[PDB]
RNA sequence: GCCCGGAUAGCUCAGUCGGUAGAGCAGGGGAUUGAAAAUCCCCGUGUCCUUGGUUCGAUUCCGAGUCCGGGCACCA
RNA sequence: AGCCAGGAUGUUGGCUUAGAAGCAGCCAUCAUUUAAAGAAAGCGUAAUAGCUCACUGGUCGAGUCGGCCUGCGCGGAAGAU
């Protein structure tokens, strides 16, 4: 038997998973990011010989499931892999957002659900008022779904019992060609690349010549096993059952994800159907601290993305940095992990800041360029159309809370081309700039809507504006490191923003200081730093005025000669806080 | 009839029934089948003159059946036309723009006599004037 | 609440009273609007 | 924060009681050369800092703002 | 003063804004139905809808109201043995 939990984030789905492991939170998790924070990250794929009540020993090829809107493309898969869908659901908590997004994947894939009201030992439980609360809003039955605890339990029944008379048993025909799934597959040393895989036709024994599909490439089939709650290896994967394929993979994109896999003895057509596509929500971008690391760095990427799809990221160029990457995250957990797994890991210290876009350009003359980077901008009369690329948007959201979304969608800068429909869920449509939106527009729509929403992104149209670069002078020493593009009207605040980081940053100096925001040699912003000055007339004390402005005239006569020869060394401020990194990890 | 389980009062352009941005998600965007309403209140549309703006209060029911309820042109509209502008009075509205005969004016009640419940169809036009004063141009009445 | 000394009202709800020797605006509707001493 | 003077083409700047704005330079062309500099010549390519108002009419006048220089006060 | 009612039509006033529907802003503010009702005094809406006051009816049966000039008071009003 296949399925795979699923559930809101929170929810005694990872706990009653071991506690399904016990009667044939802790266990399931490996990594000590895990133990910490105590989220479910990386889907454990299990298995276990259950002795049914009839008798019967059925297999259960148990999927535990990570709950998080950044890690629905981990959710996704799994899914992929089973027909089931055991959904737990709090007595207290009642239905997630996710709980209910996570479904509606569920739905069109058109895949059984078996849901359950765990938790159930609580005080404050209303497990009868639960599952009405399902009917109107899940759609799928509750009426009288099994309830169980997970805290030991109860212990009931478990519901193993009624999972199996709603599991169908796997389809698919031994004897025929050979069609494993790949799921996540994950590298290693020693090993070279492993494949934890879903096989749907067939039998694969060790030693065999198997062959990736789309690389074309041939392998042994050096070992394998299905995983227990620990490692072990089998002589063979029967057909419809998880478990690793090692072989000497090597490559770092030998076996991708969703590939189809088949023996060399008898190759087919064929499927199956790939995964999947998705698109970063959140999109920052990646800069090494310090440039020599960016070699190992550029192949830390290409390494622990295999062990994550949900990512992706392409070299990308910085005034400050140097090349760096561009990310593209799921969510801002999606990004603060990662900002460990590299470092706590390859020792990779890294240094996130906001997001880079491109920009299309029409010089004065008649051709276009497209601009990383601020400081790459022709001179501005040598410019004659500098374009917004616009992102499409494609939000689905509940009419309750909809008048917290278009008051959101407006002030980023959208126009509403659709709004219709399908029934009480609204599907709203706008075409808004990606600069407005890389940076936490996901994040507010999953706070403004209380989780319910939904996104899709892409590279649209590029569009002109009035949009303008804002340089920020320093005693006149204009720094190019600074350089910013935005939309006019957005400018006067970006530009009396700025300079209060500076103003905070900038140590005294001998002489008065003048930092200032400016477009073009117009300046729309300025702040100050303060002179240091001698006391001077801590001395004088007879009080006479006229033996008291000589010495304070010099004090003011010289610094008019140390205001001119000025200059000021800048180390590392044009970078933290002024780079976002003013927050911890950084 | 009059009386409406849930009515959605709405100037549409008569030269459509199934836009977007106007109509479809204002009707409450509460059942109903657009599908419907592009044939219907586009066929009432060959007798009136096209492209623009008619009031319709619309009457839903919770059957989902509904009687859309046409109305009669806005006397607003009207004068703007017989005045050939395409908007206000873009100047400030006390400095004039628009201009009219006597006999307009005198004929529009009697276009909109059934909203217009004025005794005297002479006193209706009264009325009329401001819908002509608040555009702020001078009639030749 | 604003303490200030020149009170007087602010919302048309606001309704002044004189507690001890102290006087004191109230407004049910917007809650911003209390005020000590004047 | 006050006082006085300011904000005019890509850059440095001249002008305005209320009457359709310019200069050097940069840029783009012409003449010259076998073509190259150089040199002479020719084109302004601006919504007169931004935003509202009065006037037939505003770069001037008025309101609000963001700014530049100098002079006082603050500025171990 | 309280308690029971009505609080409408032209019509989304004109523009300007993606939206401007009594109500984001600018100019205007007449006309009809009448017991009476501002193109609107607040709340309200993404935008409408929605809820009130203004003005009128009903019960109600005895004074009610807002300023002026003056007497005296109250807040404003924190210091070091
Ligand atoms: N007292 C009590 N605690 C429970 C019960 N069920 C679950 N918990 C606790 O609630 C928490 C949820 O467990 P967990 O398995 O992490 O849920 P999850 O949804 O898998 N978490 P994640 O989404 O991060 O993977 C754990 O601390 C678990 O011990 C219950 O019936 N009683
Ligand atoms: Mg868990």
């Amino acid at each position: 038997r296949n399925f795979s939990i699923i559930a809101h984030i929170d929810h005694g789905k990872s706990t009653l998973s071991d506690r399904i492991i016990q009667i044939c939170a802790q266990v399931l998790d490996s990594m000590d990011l895990e133990r910490e924070r105590g989220i479910t990250i990386k889907a454990q794929s299990v298995t276990l010989d259950y002795k049914a009540s009839d008798g019967e020993t059925y297999q259960l090829n148990f999927i535990d499931t990570p709950g998080h809107v950044d890690f629905s493309y981990e959710v996704s898969r799994s899914l992929a892999a089973c027909e089931g869908a055991l959904l737990v659901v709090d007595a207290g908590q009642g239905v997630e957002a996710q709980t209910l997004a996570n479904c509606y994947t569920a739905m069109e894939m058109d895949l059984e659900v078996v849901p359950v009201l765990n938790k159930i030992d609580l005080p404050a439980a209303d497990p009868e008022r639960v599952a009405e609360e399902i009917e109107d809003i899940v759609g799928i039955d509750a009426t009288d779904a099994v309830r169980c605890s997970a805290k030991t339990g109860v212990g009931v029944q478990d519901v193993l019992e009624r999972l199996v008379r709603d599991i169908p048993p796997p389809e698919g025909d031994p004897e025929g060609p050979l069609q494993a799934l790949i799921i996540d597959s994950w590298f290693d040393n020693y090993l070279g690349v492993v494949s934890l895989i879903r096989i749907k036709n067939g039998t694969l024994r060790k030693g065999d010549k198997v062959k990736v599909m789309s690389t074309g490439q041939t392998y042994n089939a050096d070992r394998l096993g299905i995983f227990t709650p620990k490692q072990v290896d089998r002589t063979e994967l029967k057909c419809g059952e998880v478990g690793w394929l090692v072989c000497a993979i090597k490559d770092i994109h030998g076996a991708p994800v969703g590939d189809t896999l088949t023996l060399a003895r008898n190759p087919a057509e064929k499927a199956l159907p790939g995964f999947k596509k998705v698109k970063p929500q959140v999109y920052a971008g990646l800069f090494p601290v310090s440039s020599d690391d960016y070699e190992a760095f550029r192949d830390a990427l290409g390494k622990l993305s295999l062990n994550d799809a949900s990512l992706f990221y392409e070299p990308e160029s910085s005034s400050a940095l140097g090349f760096g990457f561009r990310c593209g995250f799921l969510g801002l957990l999606h990004m603060e992990i990662i900002q460990e797994r590299l470092e706590r890991e390859y020792d990779l210290d890294l240094i996130t800041t906001a997001p880079t876009v491109v920009y299309e350009v029409e010089t004065t003359s008649r051709e276009v360029i497209y601009v990383d980077s601020p400081s790459k901008l022709p001179a501005v009369n040598n410019i004659y159309e500098l374009r917004e690329p616009i992102a499409e948007c494609h939000m689905l959201l509940p009419q309750a809370y909809l008048g917290n979304v278009i008051t959101l969608c407006v002030e980023k800068r959208g126009v509403q081309t659709n709004m219709v429909y399908h029934g009480n869920q609204v599907a709203l449509t706008y075409e808004i700039p990606m600069a407005e939106v890389v940076l936490d527009f996901f994040d507010r729509l999953k706070s403004t809507s209380r989780g319910y929403a939904s996104l899709d992104y892409n590279f649209k149209r590029f569009q002109a504006s009035d949009m303008v670069r804002v340089d920020v002078l320093i005693n006149g020493e204009r720094v190019d490191a600074l350089a910013l593009i935005t939309h006019r009207d957005n400018s006067q605040n970006r530009g009396r923003e700025l300079v209060e980081k500076m103003k905070d940053l900038i140590p005294r100096q001998q002489f008065d200081i003048a930092i200032q925001a400016a477009i073009g040699t117009h300046i729309i912003a300025r702040s100050t730093v303060k002179q240091l000055r001698k006391n001077v007339l801590a001395k004088c004390y007879g009080g006479d005025i006229s033996r008291k402005k000589k010495l304070l005239q010099k004090q003011k006569e010289g610094k008019k000669r140390m205001k001119q020869i000025g200059n000021v060394e800048l180390p590392q401020e044009a970078f933290l806080a002024i780079l976002h990194v003013g927050k911890d990890n950084k | 009839a009059k009386k409406v389980q849930a009515y959605v009062k709405l100037q549409v352009a008569a030269g459509m029934a199934n836009p977007s941005p106007p109509v479809g998600p204002a009707l409450g965007q509460q059942g109903v089948n657009i599908m419907e309403f592009c044939k219907a209140f586009n066929a009432k549309t060959d007798s009136i003159e096209k492209g623009l703006p008619i009031p319709v209060v619309i009457t839903v029911y919770a059957d989902r059946s509904f009687t859309f309820v046409t109305k009669t042109p806005p006397a607003a509209v009207l004068l703007k036309k017989a005045a050939g502008i395409k908007s206000g009075s873009g100047k400030p509205n006390k400095d004039k723009v628009g201009k009219i005969s006597r006999a307009q004016l005198q004929e529009i009640a009697q276009t909109k006599a059934a909203d217009m419940t004025g005794a005297d169809i002479e006193a209706m036009t009264r009325s009329i004037e401001g819908t002509a004063r608040s555009m702020g141009l001078v009639v030749e009445d | 609440m604003k303490v200030r000394a020149s009170v007087k009202k602010l919302c048309r709800n606001c309704k002044i009273v004189k507690r001890d020797g102290v006087i004191r605006v109230i407004c049910s509707a917007e809650p911003k609007h209390k005020q000590r001493q004047g």
